[PDB]
C-alpha cells in the first residue's frame, strides 16, 4: 500500500503564510510498507548563453557513515536518466521570465513583469537540484525513490527572478519572495515505478481433501535469491518510458514478460488515481 | 598487493646488467621504438612502447576561466591508473607514491612548462575560456609509463 | 564530483501553549527509532532519531560502551557542519551519565539524528539552541526504546538561549548550553527549563508506555 | 667468555647470561609432573622419587 | 601600482643582494622534547620552519609494519599564513604538495639506511610558519636537523640549497620576488660530496647555464654545512656553559 | 553485425579483448581467479570487481550504471562456486562512444558486453555458457527495428534497446535473457518481430564469433 | 603571579676534547675496531652521529648527545601495558619497540599449588590489562633489540597504591637495587627506563630493610592517609624539579630534595621554574662542600 | 503487591534488602538484580542509598531461587513481531547455530548466528554478514569428534556454507570462539550439494549425508535429529 | 523506608495522571503507519484486506509449516 | 589523550575528591600551571603569539587582516583551528572552533567598531590557529594565544577620505604607518568537576577522572557566553547539582582578574 503527503515541506505549503527561510520549491514524503522516502527538491538560476532532467542526491540510510555507498551512486545516475529518456522536462519549461524593479523616492516601490514578451520569444534558465532521503529500507529501493520523486515534480513551484538596477563593484541578481509560477510538465509521458521477480521452488506441496512470477519485492530473501527480474516504468496514456530485464536464475518467457506490462499498466493506473484525488 | 620475485630472477637480471646484457636485449642508452596512432577524431592518440600501452584521448568545452587569470584558459592532465595494466595497480589509487610522482612529471613538464598556449584559449576575457582535458589511459604496463604519457 | 550529480559548478543556488507528538519504534532498519514533533506559536521543529546498537567491535578491549553521536540536515541546509559537530559533542557529553556504559563492554552505540525540518519566522522591522532540548527528547526515546539501559530520563529546556539539561527530578544537571542572552538569568533559566524538564519526561514515559502497550 | 660456573640450586633465577646453573629450579618435580600429566594428589609421591 | 627588474648594472638585485649571497641563517635543536624524540627550529631568511621527528616507536596498524626495516612518513603543513596573502583553502591534498612530500621521501630514503630500526615508524611532522623562497631547501635541512636530533643513524648530512637565473649568471639563495622573476633550481647536496639526493627544476633554464649553476650551488651548499656544524657544535659550547 | 575482435593483446593481464561494432570501440581486461581483499571476500563465491572507463572525461555516477548492467550480465555467467573466497578483476576502458555520450550509452554497453565476455574467455574462467549482445533502436516515422544501429539512427530514434542472451548447446538454444534493457515506449508486436529477426542475426553472429575463435586460436594449440 | 604566571617575550619565536661536526673523520686507523655511531671506508673512520668519540681498547665508538633509551639485559624497568594478544603483552617501556611478554614468563595467583591451565592464555585479560602498570625484568633480548620481559618474583607485579611520573631513562642509571623506601612512608620504584612509581610504604619493602590471589586487584589499599598522599605529590614534584635540571636521579638525591624542599609551605610552589632551579642547585652544592 | 507490576526504566522498585515478620521469626528477603535492573546509588539529605532500579521499559516478575528461617528473590523486568535480545551472548556449555566462513587445514572458522535457549527455541543474533561485525568462532580439529581426535581429515567434516550447530567450551580471544561437535547431537545440518549449487541434502549417517533428489552423496559431520 | 516514603510519595504525586492529546502535523500519520496491503481483482479496481484478516493469513501458514509434517 | 590504569585513577580521585583538594601536584583549586608566551614573532603577519604549557603543549596564534565590504560580510572576525598529524574534519576540531567563532562575535565579545574603516568598508580579522602538542582541552590554552596575538596585532591606516556613499573614494591607507589594534579579546577558562570540587586549569590526569568539566567564557570583567558543559573524558561522566555551576561561574569571576592582570603585561 502507498500513502503519500505532498507539499508538507515546501515553503509553497501555506497560501497566505510563506516561509521566508525555506528555499524547497516541491516536496513529497512517501511510505510504501515498511520503507520511507522523503523528497524535496531545491533551485537555482543559470545564465543560458531536446528535453533535459534532474540532479538528484539519494541518501540511503543503513546506519553506517563514511562516503555514498555504489547505491546512492547508480539511483542518483537512474533518476537522472530515466527522467532525461522520459522526456518529462522539457529546456523550455525551465526558460527563467525575468522581470523589472523600479523605485519611488521612498514614494514606493514598484516591480513590473510582462507575459507577452516571453511568448514572443518562444535568458536565465532553471535548475533542478533534488535531495532523496531513505529510511526503513528493506529491499529494491529504486521504484520508491523515483515514485516520490515524480510525485514531487508534479507539484513544483518555480519563484520569478528580477534585478534591480546594476552594472555589469559587485551585484546581487535576486529571485522574489512571494511572486511563483508553477512548473509545467508533460503529464501525457509521467510514469510509475515497479519492480517484479522470476524464481523456481522445488518444494512439494501436501493436499488434504511452468514458472510462477513475483511482484513488487521486497525482503531480504526476495531481493537476494530471485535472480531473474523485471523493472517498468509505464505511463497512463499507455506509452511505457523504460524497461529492465535481467534473468540469473532463471528463464524468462516471453509470457511473463507480457504480465508484468500488464502488471505495471495497472500500477500505473492505481498511481494516476492517487495523484488526481 | 605485494608483487613476487624470485631470488633466481633478482640475482640473474642484476648479474646480466654487469655483462651489458638485458632481458629485451637492448642497450644501456638505447630507448625502444615508439609508435603512434590516431584514431578517426583529433586528440586521440595511441603511444607504444614494446608493450607498454598508452591510450590519451584530449577534450575541451565551453568554460569561465578562474578569477585570477582572466585571459587565460583552463587545461587538466588526468592519469588514473587501474588495475587493467596490472592487479598491481589499485584503482583510484591517486595518492601512492609512484602514482603522484608520475602525476607530478606530467604536470611540471606539459602544465607548468607551458607547453600549451593558455592565452589562445581565451575567448572573451574574464567571461569564457576554453578548458582543454587530457586524459592519459594506461592500458597496459611493461614499465615506462612516465615516458609513454608525455608522448 | 564523481561521487555525486552535483550538477552544474557554473550555477548559483537560489537567492531571495506547548505541543508535542511523540512516536517511536517506526523504523525497522536499526534497533530503535523515534519522531518528535514541537509547535510552539508560529516556530514548529521535526526531528528524527535513529539508533543502531550495542553492537560488538572486534577486538576492542573496552570495559565499557562507546557511544557516537551525529547530527544530519534533513531538508534544509542551516545550521554548519562545524556546529552540528559541536551539538554531537555536548549531546555525547550528556548521554554518557545517562547511558549504563558498564553494561555494554566491547561494544558501541551508534546514534544518528536527522533534523529533518525546522520552521523560523522572523519579523522585519542563539538559533539552533531551541532545537537542543528536543534532540534530547528524540535521543533518549530512541535509546529506551532500543533496550539501552539508561541510569535516568535525559531531559531539557531552552530559556532565552540558556539550555540546561537535568535528569533525576531536576535534583542535578547533566548538560548545560549558554549562547549570548542575558546576564543573571541563572536562576531563572534553571527553574524555567527544569518545567520543560518535568513536562518533557513524564510525556516521554507516557509515550513508551502507549506504544509498548 | 665472561660467564662462571657455580652450583645451580642456591641462586635466584637470573636473567644475566654470566649465572650458569645445571638444572632450572621452580618446579624441576612439577615441570616434569606436567610433561606426564600426574594428579597434585601424587605430588607428594612424586616429589619424593 | 609598481614595476620592479632582476639584475642591475650595478651588480643590484631587488632586495639589495649581490649576486653571491647566502640570506641569514640561524638553526636550532631540541626545541620541542615534549612533543617529539627530535626537533628543529629552522630560520633561513623570512622561512621559519618547525620540524618534529616522533620515533622509531611502535607502528598504530600492525597493518602497515615492515619487518625488515623502519616506514618513513612525512607530513608537511603549510600553513595558510605562510604567505602575505592568506590562502583561503588548505594546501593538504595539493597535487604540488603530494610530490613535494614523495621527492623528500625518495631523498632520504637512500640517506638512512633504514635497516637497523625493524618492526618501527619513523613520523617527521612539519609546520611552515612562513615563506619566503627557497621553502624546498629549507624543509630539507629541518629534516636533517631534527633526524640527527633524535638520535637516528644515517649516513650523512643533506644539506638544500635554492638557485636563481637572471641571463648569464644565476642567483644564490633567491626570495619570492626573485624566485617571481626568474626561473630557480632547487638542490639536495649530500654531506660535502658532488652527489645530488634531489634535483628539482620546475621552471625553462637555457641549458648552457645549469653546469656552472650547478658550480655555484654546490659552493654555497658547503658553506652552510659548515655552518650546521657551527651551529649545533657551538650550541653545545653554549650548552655547556650553561651547564657550568 | 560485422563486428572484429581481437584477443589476448595484454601482456599483464590474465586475459584480454578488443571488441569494435562500428565506431564503438573497446578494450577489456580480466585478472582471475585472484587473492581478494577482506571487503570483497565472499566465503563460497568468486568476487567481482567491475570497472567502466569512459571514452572522454573521468568516470562518473554514468559509468557506475555501465557497471551496474555488466554485472549483471556477467554474475550468472561465471561459475562462481568454483572459486570460493577469490576476486577476478574485470575492467572495460572504452576507447571510441560510437555515439552521442550526452544522449545515448547504448552501444558502449553491448560493447562492453561483448568484450567482457571475451576477455573471460581469454583468462580461462569457469563459465556455465555463452553470451552475445546487440544494442537496437527503432525510428520516429518509420518505426522500423533497426539492429546495431548507427549514431545518426539514434538521433532520430524514439526507443533505445540493449539485449544480451545467454546461449547453450553450440550457440544454438537461448538458456536465458541475461540483459534487457529498453528505454522508450513500446507495441507488442514490433517487439516480437524485433526478437525473431534479431534471434537470426544472433545466430548469424556466433557462426561468425565461432569462425574467428578457431581460426586465431588454433595456430597455439598442437 | 597570584593566580597564573606569565612569561612574555616580543619580537622573537623563542628565547635563550676534539670537537665533533657531521662530515668529520675521526681516525685514519685501519686497525680500529669501529662500533656504534661510527661507519668506515678502508682506513677513514667517520662519524654518523653527534656526540663524542669513545674508546674502549680496540673498539671506537661514538656516544651521541641524546637518543632513545636502550635495553641491556638484566635491567629493573616498569612499563604500562599497551596490548594483549595471543599468549603474550606487549607493554610500553619507553622504548623505539613495545616490551615483550610471554604467558609463560608471568606467576599465577596461589602459585606451586596452582595447575596448569589451558584457559589462561584465553583469559590473559584479567592477569593483564590494558593500561595496568607493573614492575618487570628484563629476562631477554631479541635479535633486533627488543625486550623480553618477566615478573617470576614477589618483586615484581602489578602496580598499585600510588601515582606515576616519569623522567628521561637518561636521568635514571642502573644499580644493585631500584626499589627505595623514603621518609614520609613513602616507597619509590626508579625504573632504568625512567618509568618511576610512587607508592605508600608496603610490608613487602618494610621486611626488605629488616595474598597470592590478590595480586592483580586494581583495588587500592582502602586506608591511605593525606600525609601520605600530600607526601607523594611532593616526592613527584621534587623528582621534576631534578629532571628539570638534568640532574641524575639517585635515592639520595630524592630524600635530600624532599626534605630541603620543606621550606616551601605549600607544595605547588614546587611546580614554579625558579623553586626548580634552586632545589637541584642547592643539591649540587650540598655535595659539592659535602665531598 | 508493595513494588510496582510495571516499571519504566528509571523507576524505583525495591531497595537493597527487605525483611517481614511471621510465625514470630524475622524472615529476610535479599533483593537481587537480574535483567532488566541495575544495582545504583541515590543519595537523599545527605544520606547514601542502595535500592534496585529498572533499566527497561516492562512488567516486573519476582521468583525465588536458591531456628532461622533464610530466603532469597530474583527481581528481574520483562518487556510487556520484532526481537532484539541482547542479553543472550555465547557462555561456555551453550549451544550455537553457526555458518561456515572457511576452512584451513588444522582448524575450521566460522560466524555465530544463533544461540539455543534453555528449557526448541533459539535466539537469533541480528548483524550484518557482508561487514564482519557479526561474532566469528573457530572450531579445532580435535573438537570434531570423540572418535580418532589425532588424524582427522576437516575437508571431509564440513563445508563452506554448511550449517553447523555446535557447543561453545570456551570464550577464547577477541576472534575466535571454541566450537566443538564431539557429541552426537552435533554437526552439519544444513547443507547443499557442491558447496550450495546443488540440491538440499538431508543427515543419514553420522559421518555420511545424503540427497534424496540427485543421488548426490558428500562426506560430513552429521548430527542427531 | 520512611525516608524512601517522603522522598518516594512526594514524588509518585508529582505527576498527578495528566491527560494527553494527540496529534501529528505533518509526518506522524504518515511515517508511524504499521504496514498495509492490497489487491486487484480482474477489474482492475484495488482491494483492501481487515487487519483481523491479515494477522490471520499470517497464522495459518505458522500453523501450516510447523505441526503440518508430511 | 593519557592512559591510566584502574587503580592509578581511583587513587587520583581519592586525592582530588578529597574535601580538603589536592592536586597530585599539590596546586590549589585556583592554581595555574606556569606558561610561556612569546609575541610578534612573526612580520608576515599583522599579530602573533605562541603560548608553551608546563606539560609541553604549544598553540601558535596569527592574525592576519583583509579590507572587506561589511554590507555583505556579515562575520568580521573568522576563528580557523588546527593541528599537524591531525585531520581536520576530527569533531574536536569542528567543535573548538564553532565555539571560539561564538566568544570572538563581531557584536558578542568583541568591539568590532575598532574594525571599520569608512561607512561601506571594514577590516576582516583572520584568527589562525596551529596547536602543535596538547594532552588535554587546548580550549583554554588557545584562548590566552589569541588574548595575546590580539593585543599586539597592528593593522594598516587609511588615509583616503571615509565617505564612500558620495565621493566614493578607492580605500588607499599610507606607507609604512600602522595603527596598533585598540580591542578587548575575551579568555576561556575551563574547568573540572571531581566530585563536588571544582579545579581550574585541569591537568590531563585530573581531566581523566573528573566527573564533569565547564567551559566559561570571560570578557569585560564579567562571565559572559558561550558557556558550555563539557565531559572531559568518556567514562566517567556524572550529573551535577546546580550549585556546583554557580559554584564554577563564581570561581571564574574571582580568580580571571588576576589571570588577565598577569596577562594584560604589554
Amino acid at each position: 500500500d502507498v500513502a503519500i503527503e505532498n507539499n508538507t515541506l515546501s515553503r509553497y505549503a501555506d497560501a497566505g503564510n510563506i516561509d521566508t527561510k525555506n528555499n524547497i520549491l516541491g516536496s513529497n514524503v512517501l511510505k510504501s510498507g515498511k520503507t520511507i522516502v522523503i523528497t524535496s527538491i531545491t533551485g537555482g538560476i543559470i545564465e543560458e548563453t531536446n528535453y533535459a532532467s534532474v540532479y538528484p542526491v539519494v541518501e540511503v540510510e543503513r546506519g553506517r557513515v563514511g562516503a555514498c555507498t555504489d547505491e546512492e551512486m547508480t539511483i542518483s545516475q537512474k533518476l537522472h536518466d530515466s527522467i532525461l529518456h522520459s522526456r518529462i522536462l522539457p529546456k523550455k519549461a525551465l526558460k527563467v521570465k525575468a522581470g523589472v524593479r523600479s523605485a519611488n523616492e521612498d514614494g514606493t516601490f514598484s516591480v513590473l513583469y510582462p507575459d507577452e514578451l516571453e511568448d514572443d520569444t518562444l535568458k536565465w534558465s532553471y535548475v533542478l537540484y533534488a535531495k532523496i532521503v531513505v529510511l526503513s529500507r528493506t529491499g529494491p529501493v529504486f521504484d520508491l525513490c523515483w515514485n516520490s520523486l515524480m510525485y514531487a515534480l508534479q507539484s513544483v513551484k518555480l519563484p520569478r527572478a528580477f534585478i534591480d538596477e546594476r552594472a555589469s563593484e559587485t551585484y546581487e541578481i535576486i529571485c522574489d519572495q512571494t511572486k511563483s509560477v508553477p512548473l509545467m510538465i508533460n503529464a501525457k509521458n509521467i510514469a510509475f515505478a515497479s519492480n517484479y521477480g522470476i524464481v523456481e521452488l522445488d518444494p512439494e506441496c501436501q493436499l488434504q481433501n511452468n514458472t510462477v512470477l513475483i511482484a513488487d519485492l521486497d525482503t531480504e530473501a526476495e531481493e537476494t535469491s530471485i535472480h531473474s527480474t523485471i523493472s517498468i516504468l509505464a505511463a497512463p496514456s499507455g506509452n511505457y518510458k523504460q524497461l529492465t530485464l535481467m534473468g540469473g536464475g532463471a528463464k524468462i518467457t516471453p509470457e511473463m514478460i507480457k504480465r508484468s506490462l500488464l502488471l505495471s499498466r495497472v500500477r500505473a493506473d492505481d498511481l494516476s488515481t492517487r495523484f488526481n484525488i | 598487493k605485494d608483487i613476487e620475485i624470485s631470488a633466481s630472477e633478482s640475482k640473474f637480471i642484476l648479474e646480466a646488467l654487469r655483462q651489458n646484457y638485458r632481458l629485451d636485449g637492448r642497450s644501456f642508452d638505447q630507448f625502444r621504438d615508439v609508435e603512434i596512432t590516431f584514431g578517426k577524431e583529433f586528440g586521440d592518440v595511441s603511444v607504444k612502447m614494446g608493450n607498454t600501452k598508452v591510450h590519451c584521448r584530449i577534450s575541451c568545452q565551453i568554460a569561465q576561466p578562474y578569477e585570477d587569470r582572466p585571459f587565460e584558459g583552463l587545461f587538466v592532465i588526468s592519469t588514473e591508473i587501474s588495475p587493467m595494466a596490472g592487479s598491481q595497480f589499485e584503482n583510484g589509487n591517486i595518492t601512492g607514491e609512484d602514482e603522484v610522482l608520475c602525476s607530478r612529471i606530467i604536470e611540471k613538464s606539459v602544465r607548468r612548462s607551458g607547453a600549451l598556449d593558455v592565452e589562445g584559449l581565451c575567448i572573451v576575457a574574464g567571461s569564457k575560456c576554453w578548458a582543454v582535458r587530457a586524459d592519459v589511459h594506461f592500458l597496459d604496463c611493461d614499465g615506462g609509463f612516465i615516458d609513454a604519457s608525455c608522448i | 564530483d564523481r561521487r555525486r550529480l552535483l550538477g552544474p559548478a557554473a550555477a548559483k543556488p537560489m537567492a531571495f501553549e506547548q505541543e508535542l507528538s511523540l512516536h517511536t519504534g517506526f523504523i525497522e532498519n536499526c534497533n530503535g527509532s523515534a519522531l518528535v514533533e514541537a509547535r510552539s506559536l508560529g516556530h514548529q521543529t521535526s526531528l528524527i532519531s535513529a539508533v543502531y546498537g550495542p553492537r560488538s567491535i572486534r577486538g576492542s578491549f573496552t570495559s565499557q560502551g562507546t557511544i557516537s553521536i551525529q547530527l544530519k540536515n534533513g531538508l534544509l541546509e542551516k545550521y554548519n557542519t562545524n556546529e552540528l559537530k559541536e551539538v554531537s559533542s555536548f549531546l555525547m557529553g550528556i548521554f554518557n551519565s545517562v547511558v549504563n556504559l558498564s553494561r555494554y563492554p566491547k561494544s558501541g552505540i551508534d546514534i544518528f539524528v536527522y533534523l529533518t525540518y525546522d520552521k523560523d519566522l522572523t519579523n522585519n522591522p542563539s538559533q539552533i539552541s531551541s532545537l537542543i532540548p528536543h534532540c534530547i527528547t528524540s535521543i533518549t526515546l530512541a535509546l529506551a526504546d532500543a533496550g539501552i539501559e539508561l541510569v535516568d530520563m535525559a531531559g531539557a529546556g531552552e530559556a532565552n538561549g540558556t539550555v540546561v539539561s537535568f535528569i533525576k527530578n531536576g535534583e542535578e544537571i547533566v548538560g548545560f548550553w549558554k549562547d549570548d542572552g542575558d546576564d543573571e538569568d541563572l536562576l531563572e533559566c534553571l527553574d524555567r527549563c527544569k518545567e520543560q524538564y518535568n513536562r518533557y519526561r513524564d510525556l516521554m514515559i507516557s509515550c513508551l508506555m502507549n506504544q509498548e502497550t | 667468555a665472561k660467564r662462571r660456573f657455580e652450583y645451580s640450586k642456591y641462586r635466584p633465577l637470573t636473567p644475566s647470561s654470566e649465572v650458569y646453573s645445571p638444572i632450572e629450579k621452580e618446579s624441576p618435580w612439577k615441570i616434569l609432573m606436567y610433561q606426564y600429566n600426574i594428579p597434585p594428589e601424587r605430588e607428594v609421591l612424586v616429589r619424593e622419587l | 601600482m609598481s614595476r620592479l627588474e632582476i639584475y642591475s648594472p650595478e651588480g643590484l638585485r631587488l632586495d639589495g643582494r649581490r649576486w653571491n649571497e647566502l640570506r641569514r641563517f640561524e638553526s636550532s635543536i631540541n626545541t620541542h622534547p615534549h612533543a617529539a624524540d627530535g626537533s628543529s627550529y629552522m630560520e633561513q631568511g623570512n622561512n621559519k620552519i618547525i620540524t618534529l621527528v616522533k620515533g622509531p616507536k611502535e607502528p598504530r596498524l600492525k597493518s602497515q609494519m615492515d619487518t625488515s626495516k623502519a616506514l618513513l612518513n612525512v607530513s608537511v603543513n603549510i600553513t595558510k599564513f605562510s604567505k602575505f596573502e592568506r590562502s583561503k583553502s588548505s594546501h593538504k591534498n595539493e597535487r604540488r604538495v603530494l610530490e613535494i612530500q614523495t621527492s623528500l621521501v625518495r631523498m632520504f630514503e637512500k640517506n638512512v639506511m633504514l635497516n637497523i630500526y625493524p618492526r618501527t615508524v619513523i613520523d617527521i611532522e612539519i609546520h611552515v610558519l612562513e615563506q619566503d623562497g627557497g621553502i624546498m631547501g629549507s624543509l630539507i635541512n629541518g629534516i636533517t636537523l631534527a633526524l640527527i636530533d633524535a638520535g637516528i643513524s644515517m649516513f650523512d648530512y643533506i644539506s638544500g640549497i635554492s638557485v636563481g637565473l637572471y641571463d648569464t649568471t644565476p642567483l644564490l639563495d633567491t626570495n619570492s620576488l626573485e624566485e617571481n622573476a626568474m626561473s630557480t633550481v632547487t638542490l639536495g647536496v649530500v654531506g660535502k660530496s658532488e652527489k645530488l639526493s634531489l634535483l628539482l627544476v620546475e621552471d625553462k633554464i637555457p641549458l648552457d647555464r645549469l653546469e656552472n649553476v650547478l658550480a655555484i650551488g654546490i659552493a654555497g651548499a658547503h658553506r652552510v654545512r659548515d655552518l650546521m656544524d657551527e651551529e649545533l657544535r657551538k650550541h653545545a659550547q653554549k650548552r655547556v656553559s650553561n651547564a657550568s | 553485425m560485422s563486428v572484429q575482435a581481437e584477443i589476448g593483446i595484454l601482456d599483464h593481464v590474465d586475459g584480454s579483448s578488443e571488441f569494435v561494432s562500428q565506431d564503438t570501440k573497446v578494450i577489456c581486461s580480466v585478472t582471475g581467479p585472484i587473492e581478494p581483499k577482506a571487503r570483497q571476500e565472499l566465503p563460497t563465491q568468486l568476487a567481482l570487481e567491475i570497472i567502466v572507463r569512459p571514452a572522454k572525461g573521468v568516470a562518473t555516477t554514468r559509468e557506475k550504471v555501465l557497471e551496474d548492467k555488466l554485472r549483471a550480465v556477467l554474475t550468472p555467467l561465471i561459475t562462481r562456486h568454483c572459486y570460493p573466497r577469490q576476486l577476478c578483476q574485470i575492467t572495460c576502458q572504452i576507447l571510441e562512444s560510437g555515439e552521442d555520450e550526452a544522449e545515448f550509452s547504448l552501444r558502449e554497453l553491448s560493447c562492453c558486453i561483448n568484450a567482457a565476455f571475451l576477455a573471460l574467455v581469454d583468462a580461462g574462467i569457469a563459465l556455465n555458457s555463452m553470451c552475445a549482445s546487440i544494442p537496437i533502436a527503432i525510428i520516429k516515422d518509420t518505426s522500423d527495428i533497426i539492429v546495431d544501429p548507427t549514431a545518426e539512427q539514434l538521433k532520430i530514434s524514439l526507443s533505445v534497446h540493449t539485449l544480451a542472451l545467454e546461449f547453450v548447446n553450440g550457440g544454438k538454444v537461448v538458456k536465458n535473457v541475461l540483459l534487457l534493457d529498453s528505454n522508450g515506449d513500446f507495441n507488442e508486436d514490433q517487439l516480437f518481430s524485433l526478437l525473431e529477426l534479431g534471434e537470426q542475426k544472433c545466430q548469424e553472429l556466433v557462426t561468425n564469433i565461432r569462425r574467428i575463435i578457431q581460426d586465431n586460436i588454433s595456430p597455439r594449440l598442437v | 603571579s597570584e593566580v597564573i604566571t606569565i612569561t612574555k617575550r616580543n619580537g622573537a619565536f623563542q628565547n635563550s676534547s676534539q670537537i665533533v661536526t657531521p662530515g668529520e673523520l675521526v681516525t685514519d686507523d685501519p686497525i680500529w675496531m669501529r662500533g656504534h655511531g661510527t661507519y668506515f671506508l678502508d682506513n677513514m673512520t667517520y662519524s654518523s652521529v653527534a656526540g663524542t668519540v669513545s674508546r674502549v681498547n680496540r673498539l671506537l665508538s661514538v656516544i651521541p648527545l641524546k637518543g632513545r633509551y636502550a635495553p641491556e639485559t638484566g635491567d629493573h624497568v616498569v612499563g604500562r601495558i599497551a596490548e594483549v594478544g595471543n599468549k603474550r603483552w606487549k607493554v610500553d617501556i619507553g622504548g623505539k619497540q613495545h616490551a615483550v611478554l610471554m604467558l609463560g614468563s608471568v606467576n599465577l595467583p596461589g602459585g606451586i599449588l596452582r595447575r596448569k591451565s589451558e584457559s589462561d592464555e584465553l583469559q590473559m585479560r584479567s592477569f593483564l590489562k590494558e593500561g595496568d602498570l607493573l614492575n618487570a625484568e628484563v629476562q631477554s633480548l631479541f635479535q633486533d633489540g627488543s625486550a623480553s620481559l618477566h615478573t617470576r618474583s614477589l618483586k615484581y607485579g602489578k602496580l598499585r597504591n600510588g601515582m606515576f611520573c616519569q623522567v628521561p631513562s637518561s636521568l635514571i642509571v642502573r644499580a644493585k637495587n631500584h626499589t627505595h623506601n623514603l621518609p614520609g612512608n613513602i616507597t619509590v620504584v626508579l625504573g632504568v627506563n625512567g618509568y618511576i612509581w610512587l607508592r605508600k610504604t608496603s610490608q613487602m619493602d618494610l621486611a626488605r630493610d629488616t595474598s597470592s590471589w590478590q595480586i592483580y586487584s586494581d583495588e587500592n589499599d582502602p586506608s591511605i592517609s593525606n600525609n601520605i598522599r600530600q607526601a607523594i605529590c611532593r616526592y613527584a614534584n621534587v623528582i621534576k624539579a631534578l629532571a628539570f635540571c638534568e640532574i641524575g636521579i639517585t635515592q639520595q638525591r630524592i630524600v635530600s630534595a624532599y626534605e630541603a624542599s620543606m621550606v616551601y609551605s605549600n607544595v605547588g610552589e614546587l611546580i614554579e621554574k625558579n623553586v626548580m632551579e634552586s632545589i637541584g642547585s642547592d643539591i649540587l652544592t650540598a655535595e659539592k662542600m659535602r665531598g | 503487591f508493595q513494588f510496582p507490576e510495571i516499571a519504566y526504566p528509571g523507576k524505583l522498585i525495591c531497595p537493597q534488602y527487605g525483611t517481614e515478620n511471621k510465625d514470630g521469626e524475622d524472615i529476610i528477603f535479599n533483593y537481587v538484580p537480574g535483567p532488566g535492573t541495575k544495582l545504583i546509588q541515590y543519595e537523599h539529605n545527605g544520606r547514601t542509598l542502595e535500592a534496585i532500579t529498572a533499566t527497561l521499559v516492562g512488567t516486573v516478575r519476582c521468583e525465588e531461587e536458591k531456628r532461622r528461617t533464610v530466603k532469597n528473590i530474583l527481581v528481574s523486568v520483562l518487556p510487556g513481531a520484532n526481537n532484539d535480545f541482547a542479553n543472550n551472548l555465547p557462555k561456555e556449555g551453550d549451544i550455537v547455530l553457526t555458518r561456515v566462513t572457511r576452512l584451513s587445514l588444522q582448524r575450521a572458522n566460522v560466524e555465530i548466528l544463533a544461540v539455543e535457549d534453555k528449557p526448541a527455541t533459539f535466539s537469533v543474533s541480528q548483524a550484518s554478514s557482508d561487514l564482519g561485525e557479526t561474532f566469528r568462532g573457530i572450531i579445532r580439529s580435535q573438537d570434531v569428534r570423540s572418535t580418532d581426535r589425532d588424524r582427522v581429515k576437516v575437508i571431509e567434516c564440513f563445508k563452506p556454507g554448511d550449517i553447523v550447530r555446535a557447543q561453545v567450551l570456551s570464550l577464547g580471544d577477541g576472534t575466535n570462539y571454541y566450537l566443538t561437535t564431539a557429541r552426537n547431537d552435533l554437526g552439519v545440518v544444513f547443507a547443499r550439494a557442491a558447496n550450495g549449487a546443488g540440491g538440499l541434502m538431508y543427515a543419514t549417517d553420522w559421518q555420511m549425508m545424503t540427497s534424496p533428489v540427485t543421488g548426490a552423496t558428500e562426506k560430513r559431520k552429521c548430527a542427531k535429529p | 523506608m520512611e525516608r524512601f516514603s517522603v522522598l518516594c510519595n512526594s514524588n509518585i504525586s508529582k505527576s498527578r495522571a495528566k491527560p494527553v492529546t494527540n496529534s501529528s502535523i505533518l509526518l506522524g500519520k504518515i511515517l508511524p503507519r504499521e504496514e498495509h496491503d492490497i489487491a486487484y481483482s480482474k477489474d482492475g479496481l484495488p482491494n483492501k484486506v481487515k487487519t483481523e484478516d491479515i494477522r490471520i493469513r499470517a497464522q495459518n501458514f505458522k500453523s501450516a509449516l510447523a505441526n503440518l509434517e508430511d | 589523550h593519557m592512559s591510566l590504569s584502574v587503580a592509578e585513577k581511583s587513587y587520583l580521585y581519592d586525592s582530588l575528591a578529597s574535601t580538603p583538594s589536592i592536586r597530585p601536584d599539590g596546586r590549589l583549586p585556583h592554581q595555574f600551571r606556569p606558561i610561556e608566551i612569546f609575541t610578534d614573532f612573526l612580520p608576515s603577519s599583522n599579530g602573533s603569539s605562541r603560548i608553551i604549557a608546563s606539560d609541553g603543549s604549544e598553540c601558535i596564534v596569527s592574525i592576519k587582516s583583509k579590507v572587506v565590504d561589511h554590507h555583505v560580510e556579515n562575520e568580521l572576525l573568522q576563528v580557523d583551528v588546527d593541528i599537524a598529524g591531525q585531520r581536520d574534519d576530527a569533531l574536536v576540531v569542528e567543535t573548538i572552533t564553532s565555539l571560539l567563532n561564538k566568544v570572538l562575535k563581531s557584536g558578542s565579545g568583541v568591539d568590532s567598531s575598532k574594525l571599520q574603516l569608512t561607512k561601506k568598508y571594514s577590516f576582516k580579522i583572520f584568527v589562525d590557529v596551529l596547536v602543535i602538542s596538547s594532552h588535554s582541552h587546548p580550549i583554554s590554552l588557545i584562548s590566552f594565544a589569541i588574548y595575546s596575538a590580539l593585543n599586539s596585532t597592528y593593522l594598516p591606516k587609511l588615509i583616503s577620505a571615509f565617505d564612500d556613499l558620495e565621493v566614493e573614494e578607492l580605500p588607499t591607507f599610507h606607507d609604512y604607518d600602522m595603527v596598533k589594534l585598540d580591542i578587548n579579546p575575551p579568555l576561556v577558562f575551563i574547568l573540572a568537576v571531581v566530585g563536588n570540587n571544582m579545579l581550574l586549569d585541569p591537568a590531563a590526569n585530573e581531566s581523566e577522572v573528573a566527573n564533569n568539566g565547564l567551559i566559561i567564557s570571560w570578557s569585560n570583567g564579567k562571565i559572559t557566553s558561550p558557556i558550555r558543559s563539557v565531559a572531559l573524558n568518556d567514562s566517567n561522566v556524572k550529573s551535577f547539582k546546580p550549585h556546583l555551576l554557580k559554584q564554577g561561574l563564581a570561581m571564574v569571576e574571582k580568580y580571571a582578574p588576576d589571570v588577565v592582570r598577569s596577562l594584560e603585561n604589554l
